[PDB]
């Protein structure tokens, strides 16, 4: 997980470049309403 | 339908996308979404008659 961002807020700009042990390295466009999307792997 | 914005902070660089904007405060006045004085919307349209 490399959160990037300006301000880190939900009005403003954000990135969320993740990376996992898959093919998830999806570099989403703007995501900010999840404050930590963790290891979710249950 | 089209937009422009009238002022801003320091200049940009090549290629940025910046459409988030919320206000601008203009003095010691908490607007926060108030048209009065000392504070106004960035976006205002064209028209282009």
């Amino acid at each position: 997980g490399w959160i990037f961002g300006t301000t880190l807020d939900s009005k403003t700009q954000s990135l969320l470049i993740v990376n996992n042990a898959t093919n998830v390295v999806i570099k989403v466009c703007e995501f900010q309403f999840c404050n930590d999307p963790f290891l979710d792997v249950y | 339908n089209y937009l422009y914005r009238l002022f801003r902070k320091s200049k940009l660089k090549p290629f940025e996308r910046d459409i988030s904007t919320e206000i601008y405060q203009a003095g010691n006045k908490p607007c926060n979404g108030v048209a009065g004085p000392n504070c106004y919307s960035p976006l205002q349209s064209y028209g282009f008659r």
